[PDB]
């Protein structure tokens, strides 16, 4: 299995409302979804696990916790992901991870994972709306 | 800390019944509460998260219900395999105690063992010591009497019995009662056997050898 | 598949210590919390330690908490118990567990056990068992079924395996609990009924494991 990203950068600016998505790419085999972000140091990378706006992958994966942070976890029935990021700041700026592991029960475990950059702008260069 | 209680100790049903097992916390659980299912000579399975959430790959008739101090789990249509041993647990509240446990036995049909005497070998016989082994096979209920008789003396302190847990296919038990004598005990004697007395015999059954033949 | 392979466990002289570890193959460990739970023959299930996913997170029993340190390596996939100043409350069979408890449901629909690893905490000796066999005869033949078997002798710790055949006969095998003794050593039988018909056509051997003195004894039982 594989998992797509259609979007590898985001540049949103403060206050706005953003979607961040993933495409899981296809008898006892399940998928479990989930999202969480780099470490915010000089190089970011997926291999780093930290919660966004303090809310773990656990607390993530596939409600009234993550809408009191101004985050929603959600799917569709195509392998659609998504977490959307509500009323942004200059400090959601960072590399965000779509995380999927498939479970053939008590048989084995694949796991693949997505990045993209989502950047938060402020100022006379910052862009109009989510784009 | 959080204490679990489990209830009944024992549930003793016949297949098809209904199996109602409880679990009682000593506080309100966060529904982090979990049952396990142990069956002899292996690891427990996961049966039920979250009170009420089928672990993957558990059968329907496996279902956890309830919420604060007061968790079931009923069994519907009661197999002979699910002879075990479930244990409730909440996970919740580090210590993530284990409730004491329920077994589940199973009824059946009154079963008469098969029995079968064995002599010692000669090669244990040149250590000093003989064994002697009655075996009790495939019985139901598990009560059974096993004496030992010695040229037709009662024997008394000499013996140790073992019995194994209820069979996943069969719901029967076996044993064996091992009678330990020096060898020179052994060879002072001709007639070894053991009496068996169980429900399924109407009257004792009597195996026995003589040394050497 | 997958699995969790463990070690380190056995005999251990009381107040010594003794480092356990589980290693998963099939899946890896980096995402989940991880538990040991142990278990003394014959008793209740008994949860000893838990650790989340980024070591952050850590329970014990209250009877462990000082003595016994858990810790994992999630680059080699392992999970460790650092077990110190044992007592013989300590002698149990240890598993190592991927269930619930610091994982926040991620992910408690899927379980996965160790085979479990008995550690026996004792000043007496590792002793090998003596197998003998406990051969069928013509006059011990009832309704076509011949019963035959292997008395497994004075060993210590626990535990023996028995097994028939290199594992080809299963159905019909009964192999009793272990009895201790009162010379301290413990003796098992295992027992095997199979057509009477059968002991010219077939032959017949136990192969008794003892992992704690590195003791595999295959004994033939032959009519007698
Ligand atoms: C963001 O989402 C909330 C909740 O759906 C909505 O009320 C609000 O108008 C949105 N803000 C923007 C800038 O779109």
């Amino acid at each position: 299995f594989k998992v797509a990203t259609p979007y590898s950068l985001y540049v949103c600016p403060e206050g706005q409302n953003v979607t961040l998505t993933c495409r899981l790419l296809g008898h006892d085999v399940t998928f479990y979804k989930t999202w969480y972000r780099s470490s915010r140091g000089e190089v970011q990378t997926c291999s780093e696990r930290r919660p966004i706006r303090q809310l773990t992958f656990q607390d993530l994966h596939l409600h009234d916790l993550a809408q009191r942070h101004g985050l929603e976890s959600a799917s569709d029935h195509h392998g659609n992901f998504s977490i959307t990021m509500r009323n942004l700041t200059l400090l959601d700026s960072g590399l965000y991870c779509c995380l999927v592991v498939e479970i053939r029960h008590h048989h084995s475990e694949h796991r693949v994972h997505g990045a993209m950059e989502l950047q938060v702008q402020t100022g006379k260069d910052a862009p109009s709306n989510c784009v | 800390e959080i204490v679990l209680t489990q209830s009944p100790g024992t549930l003793s049903l016949s297949p098809g019944e209904r199996a109602t097992l409880s679990c009682r916390a000593s506080q309100s659980v966060s529904s982090y509460l979990a049952w396990y299912q142990q069956k002899p000579g292996q690891a427990p399975r996961l049966l039920i998260y979250g009170a009420s959430s089928r672990a993957t790959g558990i059968p329907d008739r496996f279902s956890g219900s309830g919420s604060g101090t007061d968790f079931t789990l009923t069994i519907s249509r009661l197999e002979p395999e699910d002879f075990a041993v479930y244990y409730c647990q909440q996970y919740g509240s580090s210590p993530f105690t284990f409730g004491p446990g329920t077994k589940v036995d199973i009824k059946r049909t009154v079963a008469a063992p098969s029995v079968f005497i064995f002599p010692p070998s000669d090669e244990q016989l040149k250590s000093g010591t003989a064994s002697v082994v009655c075996l009790l096979n495939n019985f139901y209920p598990r009560e059974a009497k096993v004496q030992w008789k010695v040229d037709n003396a009662l024997q008394s302190g000499n013996s140790q019995e073992s019995v194994t847990e209820q069979d996943s296919k069969d719901s029967t038990y076996s044993l064996s009662s091992t009678l330990t004598l020096s060898k020179a005990d052994y060879e002072k004697h001709k007639v070894y056997a053991c009496e068996v007395t169980h429900q399924g015999l109407s009257s004792p059954v009597t195996k026995s050898f003589n040394r050497g033949e | 598949e997958v699995q969790l392979v463990e070690s380190g466990g056995g005999l251990v002289q009381p107040g010594k210590s003794l480092r356990l570890s589980c290693a998963a193959s099939g899946f890896t460990l980096e995402d989940y919390a991880m538990h040991w739970v142990r278990q003394a023959p014959g008793k209740g299930l008994e949860w000893v330690s838990g650790i989340d996913w980024n070591s952050e997170n850590i329970g014990y029993a209250d009877s462990v908490k000082g003595r016994f340190t858990i810790s994992r390596d999630n680059a080699k996939n392992s999970l460790y118990l650092q077990m110190n100043s044992l007592r013989t409350e300590d002698t149990a069979l240890y598993y190592c567990a991927k269930v619930p408890g610091y994982s926040g449901g991620w992910i408690d629909a899927e379980d996965d056990w160790g085979q479990g690893t008995m550690v026996t905490v004792s000043s007496a000796s590792t002793k090998g068992p003596s197998v003998f066999p406990l051969a069928p005869s013509s006059k011990s033949t009832s309704g076509g079924t011949a019963a035959l078997g292997c008395l497994v002798k004075d060993y210590f710790p626990e535990p023996v395996t028995v097994s028939w055949n290199s594992g080809a006969l299963t159905s019909g095998v009964h192999t009793f609990p272990a009895v201790l003794q009162s010379s301290g050593l413990y003796s098992l039988s295992s027992v095997v009924t199979v057509p009477s018909s059968s002991l010219g056509t077939q032959t017949y051997i136990c192969n008794v494991n003892h992992k704690p003195s590195n003791t595999k004894v295959d004994k033939r039982v032959e009519p007698k």
